[PDB]
């Protein structure tokens, strides 16, 4: 790769794209061979592909490096983000069952060797929070009954997808609230032009066919 | 306390209404350091005396 | 030339003619403790000899620290040289090449850089601080290297508007002054010829700020210029030291009439200045024009309205006149150089005085050889090209005349490290203009253009088509060790060109400066202090490379030695398989690494001379003493390599056949060493046993030296090893009141206290103490700022000593952000150095072993 | 038209005596050491405080340090750690310290202690060993007495008659020490707006044990 | 003595040989007495006892080094030259040196050379390096190549070697850098079928003073104009040398008719009366230019049915019919209306059109996608010259031999390069390190940017 492409000046360590949602001792720690191998085999593999059919970019690609100098071994999966930490490097410390963590053990003699930890992508923060900006916008002269029915939908699809990385992230749980408390401030805007204080939960929690909202929540709300 | 606030400061260094009153919250000086707490106030060959002060 | 100047009392036909004869020149260094008055000295005599050139009323004007970062910061950083025609009291008129040189201790370099190229040096002493660190560290200096030492006692107006002592006591706290630079003097040099003391011409008094400068001599002389029938000469023979007048009989005695009558130096010179600077500060309107009338001093109304301090420089300065104090001194303890070439050649010089060149320079005519010799690089404004700054011992440098440039490795067998240039153009600097000539003849200062380019530190510029037998001028000798560390990156990694030529170029300019590229491809930078690292760091930041850089935090510079012989004795064999050696490591004796590194012995000494020193002083057999091969990483280095193979087993010849490569071996072992890669300081290395291949082509080369070196390493590591920390010594100036919190902030810091005194005469207290290297960093600003500025501390690096944890433990675990307890200190800074090298993560005893 | 002035040293003296309540008796800058416009300007520009100086708005967009990735010269793997660096090393030297210092000022170096034995007792001679001095303990190329060198009869020392010291010498040395504007001599007059009195009094340390709203 | 006899000869790989950076010690920084490691391709300071090179070569057993300024090789740690002649060719890619005859048969070479490598390639058609944003500066210096005048000129290093330059003078970097890239691009013997301009655009970066960059693209024509201005000043030695290489080659001469209109916002009576005050009449202010600046005419702003596809065209010679004694440019400066015509005089011999693509209108800068239809074998400008100059000139008719194309929005811009091989006649297409060959007919079916013409 350096004979096609010689670098003097370390370079390559510009541009590298790393998962800023975890830690700095949780990302891809930039070594100079790690960051010549993670090059090199982006280049290998972009050579094989013609240009004229289809191309892979760097800028929208990431490539992770696991060795003696990086521990993690990092990666994004259908909305998912997943790091792998092998139980003999760099864990020195026992463990207890917390929600986002997959215990990965050896198939066959049966024996943790590895964690996954697991977290629900940025971009899929991004579509939910932009889905629940649209339902607001286009909420208009809708119903309280509709506005409420879009909220638990987006909600039980949301998590029923993301299950245990919605635990693990704890931006998501902050987004859920926030949104939740917009859904609820916009009932009582409509409900009247000025804001209350203390209103009360049983109107938005009380099942649909008992008079209520039957609203879905997500959030610590003390009766 | 002082120890643990030492290992704090190493640790973040590297990894409408009208008030007249300044809050107490804006205060600087608060430090660990005792040489910086108490600094031993000068004394002019015991000649020389602050202005103001009595 | 024909370019444009400033007015000048004298006229610079007149200096280039000044210049031809070498007898009427005068190389001058003015060195001294920090802020003693050397600049503004300096300056007042610019201000004599160019009259439009002057020092402001409230602000003093300098004419040296000329740069930004010293007009800033207030403290002299790059030594500045000087040409003036001063004239002498007789009338006469002398050309002085003045180099005055910065005074904090970690500009050092300068100091000798300016040295190496004068001839006599000047020592700046405070009235009321008097000797010091850097006083005495120069004295050393000096003394050492072979220059004639005369002294000036500056801002003697401290005795007098802020001590106000009475006249007896300020004469006392000077005497006092000259006794402590005599034993001084006495203790650094052997021979007694040189003894300081005003009656001898030696010392003079001076207030620079004040414009004030006289000798005995000087003063002798207003007062025979007051009343004509007196020889000066006799009189200020008479004048100092015990010698009571008596009016009576008008003569001087040993024996004090009246048991009260001042000595005469009291009555005559003291007395009378200050009711001078009395009569000005208090009665400048009451009795100050009776006062001016008596002295002759006549100065208008306008002249008289100004406020005190300017009007005291004013009515000194008319009492006065010129600086010719100064010029008595120095033409008269100075010499020639045509004189002092001889010394100057036999100390500076490889070939040797003996050599046929030796003689020629000696002679220092300006028709000869060319052997001009270039210790300063000085760079333009812009920052681009750099000029030669050095001494012209023999010949005369014409412009555009093709040179031949030798560098420091060059020697008369690999005749490699020279180059043909091309002069361009010649200078005779005057500190803030150039002077350009044509032409400069043996015995004089010049800067020199196109002949930057293969010298880095120091060079000898010679004529191409003769002197074959040419040879260097020794390398400059520093008095202290740069040992502070710091990396350095770029911010953006497509700028890196630029920060590499920043980097050379600022090795250029500091001559004690040292860059390296580490393994781990790390720019690493060694500077003396705290001060001397910010001041580089922002002249390769803004000067030479206009880009931004990231530097790591500083950091010290470990050895390795051992504590205790090596358990086994330790062998390797070469890749053939032949050639095997067997080695032993120790510690050396007390005393015999600093013996070795201060030169108290030298391997070039005949065998017989070597046997006969190391026999007696510490007590080794002659068999062994007579068995030395090697003294370390360089010629003198702290660590010895001997051979007690007795020639029964092996054969003597073979042993010589290979030699050189064993020694180069152990050198270059020494120099890495297997810890962290850093010297190996106080360590014997004995060769046991050594079984040798018959064939050249089977030994030598490629064979030896990595084996050799493997040895080495092997016994090293089987012999207890442990790291040396370097350790600073302090000396901190604060008031009576603030030693207790100078042992507080020391205290906090493992620092201990070795002394603390007062100043006689002065109201302040100098706490001695040592400091480790590492933890000094921020002390001076921590003490300063707890104190409210009132305590001051200057640190220069001391010793070496052991750390106090075990290297080589792994039982210890070190956490990542930590500050790790005294026992284990050692194990830390071994694993986190050999981290920053990048070398593996830790070493074994076996690693180097053949055996696994 | 009230412009200029030229006192005698007498006035200044009476009116620096009867000023003294408002003036610190200090004869050094070494007081204000990393507490000066300079210094200031440099925490500002820096975007840190001093623990007793002021404090304000970022001058440029702050880098986070948690933005920055684990290179191999970050590496918190290598350092040595002694002591913390305080802000105030940062602010003494910021080239050393810093990564990408703009706009920051040098701080004026120390200047030399001045050692002045202000007068308690106005009945001393000028000219005294005061007992702050500390003591000078005592312990030669002389010609012989017999030597025949001889002075002639007019000469003798410069200004034998002139007193050594008169009744207004210690308070002339001690205006050459007083602060601006009883250190001059003559000048201009200002206004009383352009007068301020307490200047001096906020630029200085703020005196131990006081409440924080005094110190804020 | 033992030399042509050394033992470890072998051990020298070519394969990682890399001789297009700086000369400097890996360790040390120096550029004195550097020394190319044979056996792993890092330099050194050079040799003696105690040296970077001596204390490698003992360390790592690499026995063969190169002193990079004198191209004679040694054996280490026992020193000694080692003379085969095997080794010319490392000697030759390291310092590449034209003949003249060599320099006189460089164009009729039709058979490829192969690189060290099993790459076949051939000398001038070579691939630059494209760090971060090189893509326009490799564009203008591959097209500035192909240019025989210039770059025979270039090839000999005693040509300019010897003109004289200020103390301080950092544009000579341009002139000697500009000749290694030269040397090294037509060096028919190298060991990649590519090179690298880093040392070149290092230095255009630093007497650009950050212009032109190498992390940020600029304008081709700016970066053009800009560097041939800098070899023009550069070349002229301590004063500006009426004929340089530059000005020979490529500089040409036209006459400019100013007319001042008289204005637009006046009367007829007060607009015909101002002809007569010679101010609004007809000047001659003939000057020099290095390239002329066609101007495209703007989009149609609506599809037409002919040529069914979107995208306009225009010929060549109607773009041209400007620079003839008949057309009118209207200039358009701030109170002020120049009717200004144009008339050739000297036509150079290697003339450059630099088609104005990018426009900045009132919210952003727009590329006009317009298409100039141009024939590539012939060209005939005898008509654009006045007959005064038409007896003076033989040689009218002109063949494209480089022409510069952009394409991609102007923010995410990209360039490529068709190039003219003579010898052969082939067209190559050249992107930053990818060579195709493209067929002639296709050339003008895009979007031309840059075009360099030869006169025969
Ligand atoms: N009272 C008094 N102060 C002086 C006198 N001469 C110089 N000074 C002061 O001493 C300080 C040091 O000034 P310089 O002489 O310029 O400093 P330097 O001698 O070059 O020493 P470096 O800074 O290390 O180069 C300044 O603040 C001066 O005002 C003097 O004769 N009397
Ligand atoms: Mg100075
Ligand atoms: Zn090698």
């Amino acid at each position: 790769y350096l004979t096609e492409h010689p670098d003097p000046n370390n370079e390559n360590i510009v541009g590298y794209n790393n998962k800023k949602c975890w830690p700095r001792d949780a990302r891809m720690r930039l070594m100079k061979h790690d960051v010549n191998l993670g090059r090199a085999v982006f280049w290998d593999i972009k050579n094989r592909l013609p240009r004229s059919v289809t191309t892979v970019q760097w800028e929208n690609s990431f490539v992770s490096v696991y060795s003696k100098d990086n521990p993690n071994l990092l990666f994004n999966m259908c909305g998912f983000e997943c790091r792998i930490l092998p139980k003999c490097r760099t864990s020195y410390e026992e463990f207890t069952h917390k929600d986002g963590v997959w215990n990965l053990q050896n198939e066959v003699t049966k024996e943790r060797t590895a964690q996954c930890f697991l977290r629900v992508d940025d971009e899929s923060m991004q579509r939910f929070h932009n889905r629940v900006r649209q339902i607001l916008m286009a909420s208009g002269s809708t119903t309280f009954t509709k506005i409420v029915n879009k909220w638990n939908t987006a909600l039980i699809g949301l998590m029923t997808y993301f299950r245990e990385a919605v635990v693990n992230t704890q931006e998501l749980l902050d987004l859920l609230v926030k949104c939740e408390n917009k859904i609820q401030t916009r009932i009582k805007i409509g409900l009247n032009s000025k804001m209350p204080s203390r209103f009360p939960p049983v109107v938005f929690y009380t099942p649909k066919e008992l008079g209520g909202l039957g609203m879905l929540s997500m959030g610590h709300v003390l009766i | 306390k002082d120890k643990s606030k030492e290992l704090h400061a190493i640790k973040e260094r590297y990894l409408r209404k009208f008030v007249f009153e300044w809050d107490a919250s804006e205060d600087t000086s608060i430090d660990y350091n005792p040489l910086y707490k108490e600094r031993h106030q000068v004394q002019l060959l015991g000649r020389g005396f602050i202005a103001g002060i009595d | 030339m024909e370019q444009t100047l400033p007015v000048t009392v004298y006229e610079m036909d007149f200096l280039a003619d000044l210049m031809d004869n070498s007898e009427l020149i005068r190389n001058v260094t003015l060195c001294g403790h920090l802020h003693h008055g050397k600049t503004c000295f300096v300056d007042c005599l610019i201000e004599q000899t160019h009259p439009e050139i002057r020092k402001r009323y409230d602000q003093d004007l300098c004419y040296t620290d000329i740069l930004f970062t010293e007009q800033e910061r207030g403290v002299g950083i790059k030594s500045t040289p000087v040409t003036v025609v001063l004239p002498d009291t007789k009338g006469k008129s002398y050309l002085f090449n003045i180099m005055d040189t910065p005074g904090h201790v970690n500009f050092s370099d300068e100091v000798t850089a300016g040295l190496r190229i004068s001839d006599g040096v000047v020592l700046f002493i405070d009235a009321a601080e008097g000797v010091m660190l850097n006083t005495e560290r120069l004295i050393k200096h000096a003394v050492q290297e072979r220059l004639a030492v005369t002294v000036c006692i500056n801002k003697i107006d401290r005795l007098i508007l802020e001590l106000k002592l009475p006249p007896t006591d300020a004469y006392y706290k000077l005497r006092h002054i000259v006794d402590e630079v005599n034993g001084l003097i006495s203790m650094y040099s052997t021979d007694e010829n040189l003894i300081l003391s005003p009656l001898l011409g030696n010392v003079c008094f001076s207030s620079s700020q004040y414009s004030i400068c006289f000798t005995l001599g000087s003063f002798a002389k207003i007062y025979a210029d007051t009343f004509g029938d007196i020889n000066y000469q006799e009189f200020a023979k008479r004048l100092w030291g015990d010698i009571y007048f008596n009016p009576k009989t008008r003569k001087f005695t040993k024996k004090a009439p009246t048991s009260s009558s001042q000595r005469s130096f009291v009555e005559f010179i003291l007395e009378p200045l200050y009711k001078i600077l009395a009569q000005v500060v208090g009665d400048v309107d009451t009795s100050l024009p009776r006062t001016l009338d008596e002295l002759g001093i006549h100065l208008t109304k306008e002249e008289l309205k100004l406020n005190i301090r300017p009007l005291l420089r004013l009515v000194c300065k008319k009492f006065f006149g010129e600086f010719t104090g100064f010029v008595d001194m120095c033409v008269q303890h100075i010499p020639s150089p045509k004189v002092g070439a001889k010394p100057k050649i036999e100390h500076t010089y490889t070939g040797g005085v003996d050599s046929d060149l030796g003689e020629a320079m000696s002679d220092c005519d300006p028709d000869g050889p060319l052997m001009c010799h270039t210790t300063k690089m000085y760079s333009t404004d812009d920052g681009v090209q750099f000029h030669a700054f050095g001494r012209v011992l023999s010949g005369t440098i014409h412009a555009g005349q093709p040179v031949k440039v030798l560098g420091e490795n060059y020697t008369l067998e690999d005749e490699e490290d020279s180059q043909i240039c091309t002069v361009g153009r010649l200078w005779i600097s005057v500190a803030r203009y150039h002077i350009e000539v044509n032409r400069v003849p043996a015995g004089n200062w010049v800067l020199i253009e196109g002949v930057d380019q293969p010298i880095v530190k120091t060079a000898t510029i010679t004529e191409p088509r003769g002197n074959e037998e040419a040879q260097i001028f020794r390398p400059l000798k520093f008095n202290t060790t740069s040992v502070i560390k710091i990396a350095v990156e770029p911010v953006n990694p497509s700028e890196l060109p630029k920060m590499l030529d920043g980097l050379r170029k600022v090795n250029k300019s500091y001559p004690s400066l040292t860059t390296k590229v580490e393994e781990s491809g790390e720019h690493v930078i060694l500077g003396t202090g705290e001060l001397y690292l910010d001041c580089v760091m922002h002249d390769l930041r803004k000067m030479y490379s206009e880009i931004d850089i990231k530097v790591a935090d500083p950091v010290v510079t470990f050895c390795e030695t051992v504590v205790e012989t090596s358990s086994l004795k330790c062998f390797a064999e070469t890749p053939n398989k032949k050639n095997k050696i067997t080695m032993i490591a120790e510690p050396l004796e007390k005393g015999l690494a600093e013996d070795i590194e201060n030169e108290v012995v030298q391997i070039t000494w005949n065998r017989k001379k070597l046997g006969e020193f190391f026999q007696t002083k510490y007590d080794w057999d002659l068999l062994a003493a007579r068995s030395i091969w090697a003294f370390g990483p360089d010629a003198t280095g702290p660590n010895i390599l001997v051979d007690d193979t007795l020639p029964s087993e092996v054969d003597k010849a073979l042993l010589g056949s290979v030699k050189d490569s064993i020694v180069q071996g152990f050198q270059w072992g020494t120099r890495e060493g297997p810890l962290c890669d850093e010297l190996i300081r106080n360590v014997k290395f004995k060769i046991l046993d050594a079984v040798v291949a018959q064939e050249p082509l089977h030994r030598g080369g490629g064979q030896i030296i990595p084996t050799a070196r493997r040895v080495v390493y092997s016994a090293f590591l089987m012999a207890t090893p442990r790291l040396m920390e370097p350790y600073y010594f302090v000396e901190v100036q604060a008031p009576a009141d603030c030693v207790s919190a100078v042992y507080t902030v020391l205290a906090r810091r493992r620092g201990h206290v070795t002394q603390d005194a007062p100043i006689p005469g002065s109201p302040l207290y100098t706490i001695k103490a040592f400091i480790p290297a590492i933890d000094s960093f921020g002390f001076e600003t921590d003490l300063r700022t707890h104190t409210q500025g009132q305590a001051f501390s200057l640190s220069v690096f001391h010793h070496w000593q052991i750390v106090p944890g075990d290297p080589l433990d792994k039982s210890i675990v070190i956490r990542p952000l930590e500050p790790q307890p005294a026992p284990h200190l050692a194990r830390e800074f071994m694993i986190k150095t050999r981290r920053r090298k990048g070398l593996s993560e830790d070493v074994s005893i076996s690693k180097f072993f053949d055996d696994p | 038209t009230y412009q200029r002035w030229q006192f005698t040293l007498p006035m200044m003296s009476t009116l620096y005596r009867l000023a003294n309540q408002l003036l610190t008796d200090l004869v050094d800058d070494n007081y204000f050491y990393l507490f000066d416009l300079k210094a200031f300007f440099t925490s500002k520009a820096l975007n840190m405080a001093i623990p007793g100086g002021p404090k304000f708005e970022p001058l440029v967009r702050d880098i986070n340090l948690q933005d920055e990735d684990w290179n191999e010269f970050n590496d918190i793997n290598k350092i040595i750690i002694r002591q913390p660096i305080r802000t105030e090393y940062k602010i003494a030297f910021p080239y050393l310290y810093n990564n990408l210092p703009h706009h920051v000022h040098l701080t004026w170096y120390h200047t030399p202690n001045v050692v002045f034995i202000k007068t308690e007792d106005p009945d001393l001679p000028a000219f005294y060993f005061d007992p702050l001095i500390n003591p000078i303990s005592h312990r030669e190329p002389l010609p012989d007495d017999d030597e025949e060198f001889e002075l002639p009869e007019f000469v003798e020392p410069f200004l034998k008659d002139t007193p050594l010291y008169t009744d207004n010498t210690a308070n002339g040395i001690a205006l050459l020490w007083a602060p601006r504007p009883f250190n001059l001599r003559s000048g201009r007059t200002r206004r009383a707006l352009d007068i301020p009195l307490v200047k001096n009094w906020y630029r200085e340390h703020c005196p131990a044990g006081q409440p924080v709203k005094v110190r804020v | 003595r033992r030399s042509r006899h050394c033992p470890y000869l072998d051990t020298i790989n070519r394969s990682v040989l890399d001789f297009d950076f700086e000369k400097l010690c890996s360790i040390s920084l120096s550029h004195i007495n550097a020394y190319a490691c044979l056996v792993c391709g890092k330099y050194f300071q050079g040799r003696g006892l105690k040296s970077h090179a001596y204390i490698h070569s003992v360390q790592f057993s690499h026995h063969v080094f190169l002193n990079l300024h004198t191209l004679k090789f040694y054996c280490l740690p026992d020193n000694y030259e080692i003379i085969d002649s095997s080794l010319e060719d490392i000697t030759y890619v390291l310092k590449p040196t034209f003949t003249k005859q060599q320099i006189a048969n460089l164009d009729k070479q039709a058979k490829l050379s192969r690189a060290y490598d099993g790459t076949t390639y051939l000398p001038g058609i070579v691939g630059l390096n494209n760090i971060k944003a090189n893509d326009y500066a490799n564009a203008v210096l591959q097209a500035l190549s192909n240019v025989p005048p210039l770059r025979n000129y270039f090839l000999e290093e005693d040509n300019y070697k010897n003109i004289k330059r200020p103390p301080g003078d950092i544009m000579f970097l341009l002139v000697q850098r500009f000749g290694e890239l030269m040397r090294k691009l037509w060096n028919p013997r190298n060991f990649k079928a590519h090179v690298s301009p880093h040392e070149m655009l290092q230095a255009v970066v630093l007497c650009s003073k950050k212009t032109f960059q190498i992390t940020k693209q600029g304008d081709g024509v700016d970066f053009l104009s800009w560097f041939l201005n800098a070899l023009h000043s550069a070349l002229g030695g301590t004063k500006k040398k009426k004929k340089t290489i530059v000005t020979d080659v490529f500089q040409g001469s036209m006459r400019i008719f100013t007319k001042k209109l008289p204005h637009p916002d006046l009367p007829a009576e007060e607009k015909e009366q101002l002809l007569h005050n010679d101010e609004y009449q007809e000047t001659m202010v003939e000057s020099t230019f290095m390239y002329l600046t066609l101007d495209l005419p703007t989009a149609p702003l609506y599809k037409d049915e002919k040529e069914q596809l979107i995208i306009p065209q225009v010929p060549l010679f109607n773009i041209l019919a400007k620079f003839n004694g008949i057309t009118e440019k209207e200039y358009k400066t701030y109170k002020e209306n120049f009717l200004k015509r144009f008339q050739l005089t000297k036509l150079p011999p290697y003339l450059i059109f630099c088609i104005k693509r990018f426009t900045k209108n009132n919210f952003f800068v727009e590329k006009n996608p317009t298409i100039v239809n141009f024939p590539i074998t012939n060209v005939d400008l005898r008509e654009y010259l006045s007959e005064e100059v038409q007896a003076v000139h033989k040689n009218t008719t002109y063949d494209l031999i480089a022409n510069i194309v952009h394409d991609g929005k102007p923010s995410e811009g990209s360039y490529r390069i068709h190039v003219l091989h003579h010898g052969t006649g082939k067209w190559y297409e050249l992107q930053d390190l990818q060579v195709t060959d493209i067929l002639p007919q296709m050339i003008t079916l895009s979007e031309a940017y840059i075009q360099i013409w030869k006169r025969r």
